[PDB]
C-alpha cells in the first residue's frame, strides 16, 4: 500500500538550567529507524532500525552535521519566538517541526509536508502545493516574510518531491522484510458486569501492523457511536499495535451487538460477536 | 500557552502469563507540555529497570511515549503506573489489569 | 535522509 517517511523535532527551551534540550526521531511509516536525543551520550544521529544499520559512516556522520544544525537553528528560534511574544525568560517553551512526505502505491511521490509549531499549537505550516504558506498569526507573518524572500518553499518542495521520495524507496527496499510486511490483528471479545443491569463489551484487536485500524459497533447491525469508547491505538514494544473498542450495554442485551473489524491485513472485514 | 492532559494506557506487551516473562508497558499520549513524569510500580514500589522511547508527537502536536521494562506476571503482584505533569492536581495511579 | 533546509523564524 501507500507509504511515508516523517521527521520529527522537539525543542524545549530550560531556562536558568543551560540549553534547551532537543530531540529528534525519523520514522517510515510508523516504524523509528533513528534518533538524536541532546540529553544522550553519543551526540550523534543513531539508528534504531536494523535495515538503517547498513548505512555507511558517510550517511551517519552526515546526519549528524544536519540533525545538529537543525538543533542550533531552533535555539536561535526560541529566543526570537520569546520576543516575537514578548514573553518573559522565565517559562519554558516549546517548538516543534514535522516533514515527510508520502507516495502512493507506485512508489510516486504524492503529499509534502512542513509544520510548525509554538507551544503547542501552529505556527506556520508549508501548504499542499508546496509553493505556499499558512501563519497562524501575526507573528508568523512576519516569519512567512522572511521564508518567502528567502525563497524557501521551493527549497523545500525539491526535497520533499526528490530527496524524501528517493530515500523513502531505497528504505522500503533495505527494510522490505519489516516495512513491507502487514501483520493482520488477532481478535478477541471480554465482558464486564458494570452493575447488576449494565455490562462493558470490550472489542480487542492486537498484534497488527500497521497501526492504521478501524473499530466500530453495530447494534442490530447499526453503526453506534452512542455509549461506546475507543482508545488511542498504542505500541506493543515488538512493532505491533494495539486497540480496543468498548460499549455499555443493557444486560441480557448483548448478542444486538457486533464489533466490526477493519486492517490491510484482512482480506475481509470482522464482525465479532460475544462467545 | 496549550495544556493537555495525559491519556494514560497501562498494558502489557504479550497476553499475560503467570510464571512467563513478558513486557510491562505505561503508554502516555496526547499531553503537553512534553515536561512528564512516568513511573512503573511494582507492589507500590517503583521499579528501576525501566526503558522509554524517544519523545514524539501526533498530527494535533500533543506528545506520546512509552515506558516498558520487562516482568513475569504472578497472581499476588500487582503493578501500575504513576504519572506526573503540570495538567494534574496530584499524580495519577493507574493499575494495571490484565483482565481488561 | 533529513532535509538541510533551515530557515529561522
Amino acid at each position: 500500500g501507500s507509504h511515508s517517511m516523517r521527521y520529527f523535532f522537539t525543542s524545549v527551551s530550560r531556562p536558568g538550567r543551560g540549553e534547551p534540550r532537543f530531540i529528534a526521531v525519523g520514522y517510515v511509516d510508523d516504524t523509528q529507524f533513528v534518533r538524536f536525543d541532546s540529553d544522550a551520550a553519543s551526540q550523534r544521529m543513531e539508528p534504531r532500525a536494523p535495515w538503517i544499520e547498513q548505512e555507511g559512516p558517510e550517511y551517519w556522520d552526515g546526519e549528524t552535521r544536519k540533525v545538529k544544525a537543525h538543533s542550533q537553528t531552533h535555539r536561535v528560534d526560541l529566543g526570537t519566538l520569546r520576543g516575537y511574544y514578548n514573553q518573559s525568560e522565565a517559562g519554558s517553551h516549546t517548538v516543534q517541526r514535522m516533514y515527510g512526505c508520502d507516495v502512493g502505491s507506485d512508489w510516486r511521490f504524492l503529499r509534502g509536508y512542513h509544520q510548525y509549531a509554538y507551544d503547542g499549537k501552529d505556527y506556520i505550516a508549508l501548504k499542499e502545493d508546496l509553493r505556499s504558506w499558512t501563519a497562524a498569526d501575526m507573528a508568523a507573518q512576519t516569519t512567512k516574510h522572511k521564508w518567502e524572500a528567502a525563497h524557501v518553499a521551493e527549497q523545500l518542495r525539491a526535497y520533499l518531491e526528490g530527496t524524501c521520495v528517493e530515500w523513502l524507496r531505497r528504505y522500503l527496499e533495505n527494510g522490505k522484510e519489516t516495512l513491507q510486511r502487514t501483520d493482520a490483528p488477532k481478535t478477541h471479545m471480554t465482558h464486564h458486569a458494570v452493575s447488576d443491569h449494565e455490562a462493558t463489551l470490550r472489542c480487542w484487536a492486537l498484534s497488527f501492523y500497521p497501526a492504521e485500524i478501524t473499530l466500530t459497533w453495530q447494534r442490530d447491525g447499526e453503526d453506534q457511536t452512542q455509549d461506546t469508547e475507543l482508545v488511542e491505538t498504542r505500541p506493543a514494544g515488538d512493532g505491533t499495535f494495539q486497540k480496543w473498542a468498548a460499549v455499555v450495554v443493557p444486560s441480557g442485551q448483548e448478542q444486538r451487538y457486533t464489533c466490526h473489524v477493519q486492517h490491510e491485513g484482512l482480506p475481509k472485514p470482522l464482525t465479532l460477536r460475544w462467545e | 500557552m496549550i495544556q493537555r492532559t495525559p491519556k494514560i494506557q497501562v498494558y502489557s506487551r504479550h497476553p499475560a502469563e503467570n510464571g512467563k516473562s513478558n513486557f510491562l508497558n505505561c503508554y502516555v499520549s496526547g499531553f503537553h507540555p512534553s515536561d512528564i513524569e512516568v513511573d512503573l510500580l511494582k507492589n507500590g514500589e517503583r521499579i528501576e529497570k525501566v526503558e522509554h522511547s524517544d519523545l514524539s508527537f501526533s498530527k494535533d502536536w500533543s506528545f506520546y511515549l512509552l515506558y516498558y521494562t520487562e516482568f513475569t506476571p504472578t497472581e499476588k503482584d500487582e503493578y501500575a503506573c504513576r504519572v506526573n505533569h503540570v495538567t494534574l492536581s496530584q499524580p495519577k495511579i493507574v493499575k494495571w489489569d490484565r483482565d481488561m | 535522509l533529513a532535509c538541510f533546509v533551515l530557515a529561522a523564524v
